[PDB]
RNA sequence: ACGACCGUAUAGUACGAGAGGAACUACGGUUGGUGGCCACUGGUGUACCGGUUGUUCGAGAGAGCACGUGCCGGGUAGCCA
RNA sequence: CGAGUGGCUUGCUACCUCGAUGUCGGUUCCCUCCAUCCUGCCCGUGCAGAAGCGGGCAAGGGUGAGGUUGUUCGCCUAUUA
RNA sequence: GUCGGGUGAGAACCCCGACGGCCUAAUGGAUAAGGGUUCCUCAGCACUGCUGAUCAGCUGAGGGUUAGCCGGUCCUAAGUCUCACCGCAACUCGACUGAGACGAAAUGGGAAACAGGUUAAUAUUCCUGUGCCAUCAUGCAGUGAAAGUUGACGCCCUGGGGUCGAUCACGCCGGGCAUCGCCCGGUCGAACCGUCCAACUCCGUGGAAGCCGUAAUGGCAGGAAGCGGACGAACGGCGGCAUAGGGAAACGUGAUUCAACCUGGGGCCCAUGAAAAGACGAGCAUGAUGUCCGUACCGAGAACCGACACAGGUGUCCAUGGCGGCGAAAGCCAAGGCCUGUCGGGAGCAACCAACGUUAGGGAAUUCGGCAAGUUAGUCCCGUACCUUCGGAAGAAGGGAUGCCUGCUCCGGAACGGAGCAGGUCGCAGUGACUCGGAAGCUCGGACUGUCUAGUAACAACAUAGGUGACCGCAAAUCCGCAAGGACUCGUACGGUCACUGAAUCCUGCCCAGUGCAGGUAUCUGAACACCUCGUACAAGAGGACGAAGGACCUGUCAACGGCGGGGGUCUUAAGGUAGCGUAGUACCUUGCCGCAUCAGUAGCGGCUUGCAUGAAUGGAUUAACCAGAGCUUCACUGUCCCAACGUUGGGCCCGGUGAACUGUACAUUCCAGUGCGGAGUCUGGAGACACCCAGGGGGAAGCGAAGACCCUAUGGAGCUUUACUGCAGGCUGUCGCUGAGGACUCUCACUCCGGGAGGAGGACACCGAUAGCCGGGCA
RNA sequence: CGUGGAAGUCUGUUAGAGUUGGUGUCCUACAAUACCCUCUCGUGAUCUAUGUGUAGGGGUGAAAGGCCCAUCGAGUCCGGCA
């Protein structure tokens, strides 16, 4: 047949790419040697085209203008501290060791000094639970207990822009606009509505899949469609 | 709209032009490559064995 | 508050937008003073017309039930 | 290039207990077809006359354009049913 | 039960056409056949009459309008000689 | 187009005048692309031109494009290339990372020019006048100098300032008309230099406890109004420019509405709306320099693309010319353009055809079907049902009004703006043309806007929001590459990948036996390496031991593929069809039966419904709104019909000129029968038949057009499917190499990743190379 | 009651986009997809110019096996090839 849509994706053509040239900043944490004497004042609160959540413009003590991931409640004029012995205030970045247990945290690092990987979407938060000299157990937004290094930096508080998923898109045009700002080809034509040549579920006199939808993990790209390695399907049982 | 006569009216783009190297009207001014001699693509001149019959 | 949607879309599509836009253009308290002058600027961006305080909050709410949990600890 | 039907007189008669109910013939009309014709009725009639909207020639008068008459009203000859 | 005629139904066959003989129904326009529905002339009757039933000669003329359905076919309505 | 005239050997179409027309977002003006000399002059008619030609985009020969300040040039955009690096058997190949370059001529950014005159042809380029910018030199000033500002920015609504234009008032200049005294044109004057400043912001004063303010939002003791002030706009006003220019002349003044331009206020986003060079910041004189490339003409029913002087296609600016009216609408008319959407002459001009007007009475009887046509129509007033998601339905439906003239009232600063009143008055008709909905009901489908088969399908198909399931913590899941590498990703579960269903509302039953996916697994089965036995002086080879994934086996799972019957008062194979819906776009029987409606209804609708073979995200039901979607009914309307007629315009017919093509074995005046490979102008027998030509509608030449798409055949082809055959990628898994120290474990030194670095995480694993087993229509 | 002016909102041959019916005209065409009337959308998932990217078992595809220069159930050219 012909290569399926998921195969055209990896080629990285214009249609499947993200409008990077229209994106503001790659939100990473500031690189401090040691100490704490790094503080800044929030100049502006901007809209980030990349994640739909707001982003805070901060100017530091050493005169560095960089955008940072905005938590809830952080406004213009406010002072945020970054360092080891930073004040345990919402919006401050300090390693997981220094942050007390049972406190909601965002922009958590994987390997210490990477700039933040986990809990970065609108209104989400990671929960810090257990402490040790070796490990800091953080409960990520998916409900998974991630065992992390205590030297991994994290910003205190939940991410701003919460409850975005609550209000519906209502009309196709609103989805259109959102998708034109992301790295996604939209709209989605069902495989079952295509020809046999185009997709494993294409063909027939009526629209139904050919074989069962639950595909094996070992399936090759071109065949791996539908329910990928499903442990189960349905709602009941 | 027909793919024939009414689609011919839009054809006012200039692509293939006289080539600096070989003199043929094959220099694609958008690709900056010559379709005849390979100017812009290769230092060597575009020649292929299929430009003639196998035993010639 | 979704009369712009007309006779289209349905109950839930205009009820969950009516409860969102009635608690958005509403008078909410400000963190710098005691004024109810908090209006929206965009997605997640809020501002008070009093002391020019431009802040961060939820997308449609200036404070989410999750943002109030941080104030505790 | 004529086909067929209805009606009147025959006759409430022949026939028949009654109920019911003919024909020959003589008439009048209708229908279908056919050929022709336009006094009459009807249609057309961008011949013609009138009314009138818009705009242009200054107004008036008198006109052009509005699809092959702007629109409305009347309509001779002829051609027609 | 037996003997046939037709070539309108269906079937059979594979002769003709696959370097193409344009489909069904309908329509329009022309000719024809008779195994006659009406009309003309007749014979019989379980022919009083009236209305019929059956049959004979006969193809001059006629055999129309509509409702459902693409329908052919058919069902249905009101007229009709 | 016509009548005159001009030139010419020759004139319907070349030129002049007159008369008559056509074009108004174009048939006018300026341009982009593209063309390429097509531009101008002179001379021509062999070619080209739908006829002719004295003409020409044709032939030939000459000539024509002038820039510091208009573009290019410079800058950076999506992105492209080059070099280096790495991959590759290799390259003219290939991703990343660096560096450099390229990348905008209408239409991104940008130092600077206006007015007039001039040519056969150029013109912000030449000439006259005036002006401006940059660099440099000198002189004076200046020590400031780089922080900041600008370049520089979305969509929607809106205020204020304001020019051109248009119109009104009045005056002057010129023209027109002549029953009036009305009508038309003009009344000019730039860049630049100087100056003025509304809005916004801010400061002083002030002292509001209810005031200030707006079209609207709004503002304030954290200091309102009022008062003074700093900052600060136009392509605008004002003055100069200008005893410049231009005009035959006059060579105006005020006003309203105000495109351009200037400057503010508000609202929206699960959408957030370039960058860089450059400029400003940061003076003035005088002098010098300001090179290079483009510059003609067309820009289209003849200069472009479409083989053509092609009814097609082709971007931008003029969107403010007048009446009209809501209007960038119609219709009419200026300025400007044109009579080249380029053959003519003749016939009351027949038939027949294309477009079209009007048709009495009837009124869908026409037809598969109201197809075609028609009806309705603008504006105001009154009035408006079922149903509904409360938005809508709705312009429902239905009724009335509508001109002109005289004199007025109201709103507003006013309009040459709007709303009304009284009286008079004309027509068949007052939205008098033009412009301008026919209306109502039942049903099916899809919710809706949207998408689609460029060229027979616009739909019920695709999309959609919404619903749902699946995979993944990021050194991820998913995907691309042979590799070096890469998309997703300036992303992180409120994410984004992979699928299904398809708004809302009410719901979504039962089945895990088969198949699929996933988890588990005592035991069984399970390859190679290493190891053990036999064998061989070695080797081939045979057997054993251990045993990964996988399988067996067990479990989970159906909004996973799918299933939901036969028999009787269980059987296959797990269950045995629940809500609903139902003769369905699904019902064979079938025009099912009853009812509605009609004279008559295989239609349509309601009910029943044992459903050949309905049914729950293979989603069931339902539904307001929407629809160039399918079906039906009513009112209205009508040449669709009864049944056709007359007319109009272009053809058709005759004449001049121009001038193809299809097709052609031959013969050929046929007709009725027959015969023949059973469908004959040509054979047989008869009949008929004097030749030629014009017009016609198409009976025949099994007419012309296409080596039939139907069907079969060929050890033909291709696309597609799968538990067809055989293989190939890919995934999983064992083993060997990299690979190191001390049947479970510790370590650090290779190697990997994170960190700028210090250093941190991981670690002999992972990656990579090799081999083995399993899965493997993803591909051949 | 007014103000406000929302909208994949309505009427609309505004510009512009599209293409339902006539199964009209044409069908050796004006035209190898044209003409006329009728019809649909017309502030948005809108339309459009120029520049730029994706390439052949590959693109692109709101999916019609649509489109990739009159060429598509695998473009075109030349070669294999007689
Ligand atoms: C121009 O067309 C023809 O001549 C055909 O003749 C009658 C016909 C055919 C053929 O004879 C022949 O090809 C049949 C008579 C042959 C036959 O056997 C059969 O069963 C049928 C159904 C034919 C009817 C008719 O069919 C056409 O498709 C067939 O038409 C076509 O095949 C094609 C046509 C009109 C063009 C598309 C080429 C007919
Ligand atoms: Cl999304
Ligand atoms: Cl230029
Ligand atoms: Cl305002
Ligand atoms: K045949
Ligand atoms: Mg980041
Ligand atoms: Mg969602
Ligand atoms: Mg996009
Ligand atoms: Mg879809
Ligand atoms: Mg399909
Ligand atoms: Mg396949
Ligand atoms: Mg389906
Ligand atoms: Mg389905
Ligand atoms: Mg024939
Ligand atoms: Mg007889
Ligand atoms: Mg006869
Ligand atoms: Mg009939
Ligand atoms: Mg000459
Ligand atoms: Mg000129
Ligand atoms: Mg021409
Ligand atoms: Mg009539
Ligand atoms: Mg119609
Ligand atoms: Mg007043
Ligand atoms: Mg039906
Ligand atoms: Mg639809
Ligand atoms: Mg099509
Ligand atoms: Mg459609
Ligand atoms: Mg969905
Ligand atoms: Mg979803
Ligand atoms: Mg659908
Ligand atoms: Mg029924
Ligand atoms: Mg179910
Ligand atoms: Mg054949
Ligand atoms: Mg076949
Ligand atoms: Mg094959
Ligand atoms: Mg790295
Ligand atoms: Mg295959
Ligand atoms: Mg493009
Ligand atoms: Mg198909
Ligand atoms: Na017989
Ligand atoms: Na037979
Ligand atoms: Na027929
Ligand atoms: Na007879
Ligand atoms: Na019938
Ligand atoms: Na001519
Ligand atoms: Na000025
Ligand atoms: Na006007
Ligand atoms: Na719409
Ligand atoms: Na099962
Ligand atoms: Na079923
Ligand atoms: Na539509
Ligand atoms: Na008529
Ligand atoms: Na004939
Ligand atoms: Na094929
Ligand atoms: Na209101
Ligand atoms: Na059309
Ligand atoms: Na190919
Ligand atoms: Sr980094
Ligand atoms: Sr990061
Ligand atoms: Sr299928
Ligand atoms: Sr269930
Ligand atoms: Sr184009
Ligand atoms: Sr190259
Ligand atoms: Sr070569
Ligand atoms: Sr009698
Ligand atoms: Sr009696
Ligand atoms: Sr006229
Ligand atoms: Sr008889
Ligand atoms: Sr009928
Ligand atoms: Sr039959
Ligand atoms: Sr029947
Ligand atoms: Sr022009
Ligand atoms: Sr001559
Ligand atoms: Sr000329
Ligand atoms: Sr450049
Ligand atoms: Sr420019
Ligand atoms: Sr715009
Ligand atoms: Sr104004
Ligand atoms: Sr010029
Ligand atoms: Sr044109
Ligand atoms: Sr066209
Ligand atoms: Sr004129
Ligand atoms: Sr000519
Ligand atoms: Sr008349
Ligand atoms: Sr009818
Ligand atoms: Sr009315
Ligand atoms: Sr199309
Ligand atoms: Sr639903
Ligand atoms: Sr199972
Ligand atoms: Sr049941
Ligand atoms: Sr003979
Ligand atoms: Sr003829
Ligand atoms: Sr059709
Ligand atoms: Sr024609
Ligand atoms: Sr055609
Ligand atoms: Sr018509
Ligand atoms: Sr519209
Ligand atoms: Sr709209
Ligand atoms: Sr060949």
């Amino acid at each position: 047949g012909r290569r399926i849509q998921g195969q055209r994706r990896g080629r990285g053509t214009s249609t499947f790419r993200a409008p990077s040239h229209r994106y503001k900043a790659d939100l990473e944490h500031r690189k401090v040697e040691d100490g704490d004497v790094i503080a800044g004042t929030v100049v502006d609160i901007e809209h980030d085209p990349a994640r739909s959540a707001p982003v805070a413009a901060v100017e530091f003590e050493d005169g560095d203008r960089r955008l940072i991931l905005a938590p809830e409640g952080v406004g213009v004029g406010d002072e945020l501290q970054v360092g080891v012995s930073a004040e345990i205030a919402p919006g401050n970045t300090l390693p997981l060791a220094e942050i007390p247990e049972g406190v909601p945290v965002c922009n958590v690092e994987s390997s210490p000094g990477d700039g933040g990987k986990f809990a970065r979407a609108s209104g989400v938060n990671a929960q810090l639970l257990t402490h040790d000299r070796n490990v800091a157990v953080v409960k990520l937004p998916s409900g998974e207990m991630k065992r992390l290094d205590p030297q991994c930096r994290a910003t205190i508080g939940v991410v701003a822009g919460g409850g975005r998923t609550d209000k519906p898109f209502v009309k196709a045009g609103n989805k259109h606009h959102k998708m034109k700002a992301r790295g996604t080809k939209w709209p989605n034509v069902r495989g079952v509505a295509m020809n046999a040549v185009d997709h494993p579920f294409g063909g027939g006199g009526r629209q139904h899949p050919g074989k069962p939808k639950s595909i094996s993990r070992n399936a090759p790209p071109g065949r791996k469609v539908g329910d990928i390695a499903s442990k189960r399907t349905g709602r009941g049982g | 709209t027909g793919a024939g006569t009414p689609s011919q009216g839009k054809k006012n783009t200039t692509t293939h032009t006289k080539c600096r190297r070989c003199g043929e009207k094959s220099y694609h001014t958008k690709k900056k490559v010559c379709s005849s001699c390979g100017f812009g693509k290769s230092a060597k001149r575009r020649d292929y064995e299929w430009q003639s019959k196998a035993g010639e | 508050s979704s009369g712009r949607f007309g006779a289209r879309y349905g109950r839930v599509s205009r009820r969950r937008v009516a409860e969102i836009e009635s608690e958005m253009n509403e008078d909410h308290a400000c963190p710098n003073c005691g004024e109810d002058r908090v209006d929206r600027q965009g997605t997640g961006i809020w501002q008070c017309s009093y002391c020019d305080y431009k802040f961060t909050g939820g997308s449609y709410k200036p404070e989410t039930p999750g943002g109030k949990t941080v104030r505790r600890s």
